[PDB]
DNA sequence: ATCGATGTATATATCTGACACGTGCCTGGAGACTAGGGAGTAATCCCCTTGGCGGTTAAAACGCGGGGGACAGCGCGTACGTGCGTTTAAGCGGTGCTAGAGCTGTCTACGACCAATTGAGCGGCCTTCGGCACCGGGATTCTGATGGGCGGCCGCGTAT
DNA sequence: ATACGCGGCCGCCCATCAGAATCCCGGTGCCGAGGCCGCTCAATTGGTCGTAGACAGCTCTAGCACCGCTTAAACGCACGTACGCGCTGTCCCCCGCGTTTTAACCGCCAAGGGGATTACTCCCTAGTCTCCAGGCACGTGTCAGATATATACATCGAT
C-alpha cells in the first residue's frame, strides 16, 4: 500500500508520560509531527554546515552539542544538554 | 401592589449603548476560529488569476483551504500592527496608510 | 428602450466586487480596531492581490517542474517557506 | 535495545538512518543518533503538558489546535524559538490594547 | 480554611490557606516549616497526581481533604 | 554676528556622511567592550585584528538601518524629533525580539 | 582584568552620527543610553554564536571567520572578508 | 578544442566547478552539462553587475573599481538589488536619499 | 597551502566587456564571496529538489527552475536562455 | 545620424543612432525592425564583437559605416 | 533691497605602495574504459477534482441620521542643535617576545559494506465504561362541588 | 274584608376526593484509551580492512603590550528660537439599526483526467588510469588615486 510514515508513536507516550488520561484531536496529532520534522532539518542541517567548515568530514554528538547550544536561549539549553549529555551517558556505561 | 421587577437585563441593561458592541463583538470572535472570510468567493479569486500565469489548471480541495488560512492569518496579522501605529497617531482608526507604514517597514512595501 | 432578447449574466465568486465586504470587517475586529475607514479596507484587499501572487507563482513553477496537472498543497507550503510564513499543521 | 540501552522514549535507530541518508557529512559521528533522539524527546514533552495546563485553565478534558497555540504564544520561551512558524486552526490571545478602553 | 496532607510516614500535618491562593505558593509555605524542597514532595489527590499551575477552586479541594503522598526516583 | 539658522547644519552633513564609506565607531572602545563579553562567557582569548573590524561593519550598518525605520514612524505622526517608543514601536514590529 | 566601563566607550557623539547615516533628522536625550543596550543584546548573540565554533575548534584566537559565520546565523550575511 | 569551457564557449570553469559540486556533498550524481549551464549563468550574472559597475566608476570620474561603485550597481536597480537584499556591504555606504517633509519651506 | 579564488574567471570577462578598467583587491575578494554564495544558494535550491521527488540527479533542468524561481523576472529570463544555447553549443561538439 | 546594419539575409536596415547611444539601444532598435532580441544579437565590425554597455564612440562607429548582424555560433 | 562669510567644489603637481606581470614549477585537469543501477518511457486503473442542480434561511447589502472621532487653530513651554573653550584619550606606526597556529608524520579507532533474522510500526478495524444532561415513581399539598340549619324574602294566599 | 304563614333562596362553617409538584432514586448518548492482529519490510545482529583523524612535534607567525610625541575627537557648559504637545471645536464620515434582496451552503448526481505502481532496458555518471599545462606562488615595479596647497562662487540669513 501507501507509506507517509510519522512520528505518531513517539508524541503520544510522552503526552501520556505528562497527563495519562488526557486527550488530542486528530488536528493536532500533525501539528505536532510537522513541528519535529522541521526542528529535525533546523539541528542535523547546522551540524553537516559546521563539519564542513573547520575542516572534517563526518558529524559526530559534539556537534549537535555545539549547535544546540546556540540554536536555543539560556535557561533550556542548559537544562537540554544536560538531559542529553546524561542520555548517551548512560548508553555507553550499557554495552 | 404587585410589582413586576425589572431584574432581567433585557435591551435595557449592559451599561448605556456608547460604544457598546465596540469592544463586544472583539472578544466573541476572539473565542470562535472560525474563517473570517467566506470561503466561496475566494475559491475562485485563485482560481481566476492563476490561469493568467498558466493554463488548463487543477486544484486540490485543501489547497484553496490553506490559503485561505495564511491570507486570513496574514492580514489579522497586519491589522495587529496598523492598530498600535494607529495608536501611537492619537487615533482608533485604522487608515489607508497605517496599511503602507507597516509593511514598508516590514520591507515588502518599499 | 427595448427588452431585445436581453440575457444579464456578470462575475461576482472570484472577482474582487463578489467578495463580500462584511467578510473582511470579520477580519478587522479580531484585530479589535474600533474604526474603519472606507478607503482603507479597498486598498487591504489590494495588498493581498500582491501577496496572493507571488506564492501561486511559485506553487505553480513547483506543480510544473514535475510535470504534474493537480497542484499539491505542499506546493503551496513551500513557497510559503520561501518567504518565510511556514504553517505548522501541514505536509510534513 | 536503543530505547532501552540508551534509556529514552524516543526511536534512537530512526533518526540515524535518515541523518545518514539526509547526507550531512562524509560519513556520521557514532554520537549524534542517540543525542539527537534525546533532545527530540526533550521538546516533544515540554510542549504536550502546557498544552495539557491550557486545556485545563478554560476546562476541557481533550487537547485541541487552539490549545497547542494558545499555550506556546502565552509561554515566553517556547514562543521565541517557533516565533514565525505559523498555525493551523489557532486563533489568537485575548487582547485588549489600552487606550481603546470603555471608560 | 483548613488544608490537610497524608504523609509517607503517616503522620497528619495540619495547615491553613485561603483557597484562592495557588497550590504552588501553599507548597513554599509548607516547605519552610518541614526544611524540605517542593520539587521532592509528590503529591496524589483523587487518582490525579498534583499539577502545578492548578488552582485549588479547580482541584475541587475540601477542607480536611485526603491526598497521597509519594516519594521521587532520579537514578543519578 | 552670527550663527546658523537652526538644522542648516545636520543635513549638510547628513549627506557628506552619507556619500562615505569609512566607519564610525571607535578601533579601541569597541575592542575593550568585545573583549569584556567573550571573556564573561569563558576569560582571556584573543582575535586578529580584521576579526575585530569582520564584527565592526555587521553591526555599525545595522543601527543606522532602524534609525531609518524609526524615522519614518516619526513623520507619520507629523513629528520631528525620532523619540523613545518610536524605536521601540519598531522593535515590536519587525517582531525580531 | 574584567572588562567595564565600556558600555559608555560608544559616546555620544559616535550613536549619533549612526543616526543621521540613518536619515533621521534630530535626537532626544534619553535614548543615547536605550540603543546601547540593544547594541549590547545584539554583539552579544552573535559573539555567543561565534565562541562556540571557536571552542569547538580547540583555540581561543576566535577568527574574524567565525564573527561572520555567526552572523550568517542570527540572519545578517556579510559580503566582505570571508573564506 | 581541449579546454571544456571552449567547447561552450566560455570563460567560466567548467571542471573546477565539477568538482566544486561533489566536494559539497550536494548530491549522490554530478551532471554533465549542469556544470556548464550553471558557470554560464554566474557568468551573465557577473557580467550583469560589473557592466554598470564600471559605468558608476566612468560616472564619478576614475577608470578603477572601488567597492561602493558594486554597491550603487545593484542598489539602484530593482532586479537587481531585490535578489540580494538580503546583502549587507564591505564599507556599503548610502544613497543620498533625504525623506519629503523634513526638507524645508 | 592552495588559496583558492574566482579572480581569474572575472579577470578575462572584465576586460571582455569594460578593458579601460579595472577590479580593486577588495572587490574582488567581494566578487569571490558573492559568486559563492550564489552558487551555493541555487546549489542548495537544487539539492532539496532532487531531494523532494527522490532525484539520484541534478540534471540541467532542475538547476533551470530553480534558478527562474529564485531570481527576480528580467535578469531571470535572460540568464534562462543563455544555459540552453550553452547545451546548444557544448552537445554536438 | 543614420548607421546601417546588414542582416543574417544580407538585407541592410537603417538606424538613426547618436555616436553616444549605446550597443544595446541599437539592439533595441534592431529588435523593433527585425523582432530579434538584444541578447540573440551579435553586432560584429571587421573583427570586433561590440559589447552591450559601451556606446557606439567607444568603437569610433561613425558616420555611414556598416554594422553586421549575426546570431549566436553554436559549437554544431 | 545689496553684502559677506561660510562651505563646498575644484587645481595644482607629486610621491608612493599596491595592482599588474612574467616566470617558473607541480598538482589538479583531461582523456580513455567499464559496469551497473538511475531515470526515462511505455501500460493500466480508479481516485479526485470539477459541474450541474435546488431552497432554504441567515446573511449580505442599503440606506438615513446623528454622534464621536479626526483634523484644523491656537497658545505656552522649554529642550535641543550649533558653536567654544578646555581637557582628556584614542590612534600612530615601532619593537620585542613567545604562544599558539600550522605543518607534518605515523597508529589506530569506528564507519561503511555485505550478510540474515525477526518484531516494531502503520492502516483498518473494533470496545466498553464513565460523564453530560436530559428525566421517572411515589407521597403529599392546594384547589373545587356538596350540605344541613339558622335567618331573612316581603308578597301571594286561604279562612272566618 | 283583613291578618297570618311560608317557600325556596342564601351566607355560613364544615365534611370528601382527585389533581399538581418536589424529592427520591435515573437511563442515555459520545468520546477516547485499550487490545487484538498480522503479514512484513526496515532495523539489528556478528564482523574485517582502511582511512580519517586524533595526537604527539615543531617552529615560526601574529597577537599583545609597551612607549612617547601629536591632535583629532570628546567633553562640559550656556543661550534661545522654533518644535512638541494639549486644548478646543465643528462637520461628516462611520456606526447602529430598520428592512429589502442575494448568494452561501448542503445535499444529490457525472465523467474522465491525472496521479501513483509496475516492468525493462539502455544512456549517462562516478570511479579509475596517464599525462601535462593552467594556475599559483615568486618576484618586482609603476601608476591610480590620495594629500596638501593655491583659487573663485553660493547661499542662507541679518539688516
Amino acid at each position: 500500500k501507501t507509506r507517509k510514515e510519522s512520528y505518531a508513536i513517539y508524541v503520544y507516550k510522552v503526552l501520556k508520560q505528562v497527563h495519562p488520561d488526557t486527550g488530542i484531536s486528530s488536528k493536532a496529532m500533525s501539528i505536532m509531527n510537522s513541528f519535529v520534522n522541521d526542528v529535525f532539518e533546523r539541528i542535523a542541517g547546522e551540524a553537516s554546515r559546521l563539519a564542513h567548515y573547520n575542516k572534517r568530514s563526518t558529524i559526530t554528538s559534539r556537534e549537535i552539542q555545539t549547535a544546540v547550544r546556540l540554536l536555543l536561549p539560556g535557561e533550556l539549553a542548559k537544562h537540554a544538554v544536560s538531559e542529553g549529555t546524561k542520555a548517551v551517558t548512560k548508553y555507553t556505561s550499557a554495552k | 401592589a404587585a410589582a413586576a421587577a425589572a431584574a432581567a437585563a433585557a435591551a435595557a441593561a449592559h451599561r448605556y449603548r456608547p460604544g457598546t458592541v465596540a469592544l463586544r463583538e472583539i472578544r466573541r470572535y476572539q473565542k470562535s476560529t472560525e474563517l473570517l472570510i467566506r470561503k466561496l468567493p475566494f475559491q475562485r479569486l485563485v482560481r481566476e488569476i492563476a490561469q493568467d500565469f498558466k493554463t488548463d489548471l487543477r486544484f486540490q480541495s485543501s489547497a484553496v483551504m490553506a490559503l485561505q488560512e495564511a491570507s486570513e492569518a496574514y492580514l489579522v496579522a497586519l491589522f495587529e500592527d496598523t492598530n498600535l501605529c494607529a495608536i501611537h497617531a492619537k487615533r482608533v482608526t485604522i487608515m489607508p496608510k497605517d496599511i503602507q507604514l507597516a509593511r514598508r517597514i516590514r520591507g515588502e512595501r518599499a | 428602450g427595448k427588452g431585445g432578447a436581453k440575457r444579464h449574466r456578470k462575475v461576482l465568486r472570484d472577482n474582487i466586487q463578489g467578495i463580500t465586504k462584511p467578510a473582511i470587517r470579520r477580519l478587522a475586529r479580531r484585530g479589535g480596531v474600533k474604526r474603519i475607514s472606507g478607503l482603507i479596507y479597498e486598498e487591504t484587499r489590494g495588498v493581498l492581490k500582491v501577496f496572493l501572487e507571488n506564492v501561486i507563482r511559485d506553487a505553480v513553477t513547483y506543480t510544473e517542474h514535475a510535470k504534474r496537472k493537480t497542484v499539491t498543497a505542499m506546493d503551496v507550503v513551500y513557497a510559503l517557506k520561501r518567504q518565510g510564513r511556514t504553517l505548522y499543521g501541514f505536509g510534513g | 535495545t536503543r530505547s532501552s540501552r540508551a534509556g529514552l522514549q524516543f526511536p534512537v535507530g530512526r533518526v540515524h538512518r535518515l541523518l545518514r541518508k539526509g547526507n550531512y557529512a562524509e560519513r556520521v559521528g557514532a554520537g549524534a543518533p542517540v543525542y539527537l533522539a534525546a533532545v527530540l524527546e526533550y521538546l516533544t514533552a515540554e510542549i504536550l503538558e502546557l498544552a495539557g495546563n491550557a486545556a485545563r485553565d478554560n476546562k476541557k478534558t481533550r487537547i485541541i489546535p487552539r490549545h497547542l497555540q494558545l499555550a506556546v504564544r502565552n509561554d515566553e520561551e517556547l514562543n521565541k524559538l517557533l516565533g514565525r512558524v505559523t498555525i493551523a486552526q489557532g486563533g489568537v490571545l485575548p487582547n485588549i490594547q489600552s487606550v481603546l478602553l470603555p471608560k | 480554611m483548613q488544608i490537610f496532607v497524608k504523609t509517607l510516614t503517616g503522620k497528619t500535618i495540619t495547615l491553613e490557606v485561603e483557597p484562592s491562593d495557588t497550590i504552588e505558593n501553599v507548597k513554599a509555605k509548607i516547605q519552610d516549616k518541614e526544611g524540605i524542597p517542593p520539587d521532592q514532595q509528590r503529591l496524589i489527590f483523587a487518582g490525579k497526581q498534583l499539577e502545578d499551575g492548578r488552582t485549588l477552586s479547580d482541584y475541587n479541594i475540601q477542607k480536611e481533604s485526603t491526598l497521597h503522598l509519594v516519594l521521587r526516583l532520579r537514578g543519578g
